[PDB]
């Protein structure tokens, strides 16, 4: 199917605790890969799964030197934003990056991503073109300025449709029998009585990957939307993700409520009733 | 501005009494990314906690996963508790195997 | 692999 590949770049300042932290994951779809945090005692790209260990010393080295890099330059960009915002030296501030590439189920460039935070805010972002940008304000517009002067999002259209891809298709590759395996989620649906008139409805998915998922309930086929409660997918630490969706209703009615769960894993999707 | 975290307490596998499983708090959609969490066994801190990297969600939210490796009895309690800047005080959430 | 970038990037 699909497939993407992700950095997300963390810069945090903390005056009076030393120098901001840096921190930077990969991932592969929902499969951490490789960090580096500039708090580590000793600061070095680390893997974070069994297929990326193959890779060279040259590829860890090189690495390294570009998250070594970036925990200075991030720095700075710290400070140049808190003059942006006229912000005192006093405040704790975060400036996140996300970028990486998308592929369709052919393989090829679906589009890239180059975006950035300040404050868990939008900053600024590479527009679809991969040639202009978006700034979110006045502040990020001095960025922008900076950014074109330096010819950046050229230098950003280059790694996303070369590198980038190239590298996500040599992952995907290389973790095959785990990137390229869905395993669907296994269901059930659980009964629990709320009083003498109602009950809980409750549909679960366990064990599946990746992490996309729809679930539902429907009354006589209706889709029950707003009566339904849905937790956040989460992951289950094993690689696996869950799920559930729940429904309050009224005793006797059990039969005319549906679950159904769509998953990339399923061979065809479910449609699920509480088994008394 | 800032976003208090969303917590979830739940096993890796269906909890089954006097079996080995893990205990995890996954907590979520929060900024900024300080954020303290442990996990409790009868109102007690668990000492080896470990957790996930730090990353975030396409809202810029921050997520991360505690967990430890457990063996649920009938009467044990476990929970977590979860401080953030934006709580005036430590939150708690018990774990019930049905949720 | 990440994306490199010029000497003295900032933003």
């Amino acid at each position: 199917g699909s497939h993407s590949m992700r950095y997300f770049y963390t810069a945090m300042s903390r005056p009076g605790r030393g120098e901001p932290r840096f921190i930077a994951v990969g991932y592969v779809d929902d499969t951490q890969f490789v960090r580096f945090d500039s708090d580590a005692a000793s600061p070095r790209t680390e893997p974070r799964a069994p297929w990326i260990e193959q890779e060279g010393p040259e590829y860890w080295d090189r690495n390294t030197q570009i998250f070594k890099t970036n925990t200075q330059t991030y720095r700075e960009s710290l400070r140049n934003l808190r003059g942006y915002y006229n912000q005192s030296e006093a405040g704790s501030h975060i400036i996140q990056r996300m970028y990486g590439c998308d592929l369709g189920p052919d393989g090829r460039l679906l589009r890239g991503h180059d975006q950035s935070a300040y404050d868990g805010k939008d900053y600024i972002a590479l527009n679809e073109d991969l040639s202009s940008w978006t700034a979110a304000d006045t502040a990020a517009q001095i960025t922008q300025r900076k950014w074109e002067a330096a010819r950046v999002a050229e230098q950003r259209r280059a790694y996303l449709e070369g590198l980038c891809v190239e590298w996500l298709r040599r992952y995907l590759e290389n973790g095959k029998e785990t990137l390229q395996r869905a395993d669907p989620p296994k269901t059930h649906v659980t009964h629990h009585p709320v009083s003498d008139h109602e009950a809980t409805l409750r549909c679960w998915a366990l064990g599946f990957y990746p992490a996309e998922i729809t679930l539902t309930w429907q009354r006589d086929g209706e889709d029950q939307t707003q009566d339904t409660e849905l937790v956040e997918t989460r992951p289950a630490g094993d690689r696996t993700f869950q799920k559930w969706a729940a429904v309050v209703v009224p005793s006797g009615e059990e039969q005319r409520y549906t679950c159904h769960v769509q998953h990339e894993g399923l061979p065809k999707p479910l449609t699920l009733r509480w088994e008394p | 501005i800032q976003r208090t975290p969303k917590i979830q307490v739940y096993s890796r596998h269906p909890a089954e009494n006097g079996k080995s499983n893990f205990l995890n708090c996954y907590v979520s959609g929060f900024h900024p990314s300080d954020i303290e969490v442990d996990l409790l066994k009868n109102g007690e801190r668990i000492e080896k906690v470990e957790h996930s990297d730090l990353s975030f969600s396409k809202d810029w939210s921050f997520y991360l996963l505690y967990y430890t490796e457990f063996t649920p009895t009938e009467k044990d309690e476990y929970a977590c508790r979860v401080n953030h800047v934006t709580l005036s005080q430590p939150k708690i959430v018990k774990w019930d195997r049905d949720m | 692999h990440p994306v490199g970038d010029a000497d003295y990037f900032e933003y």
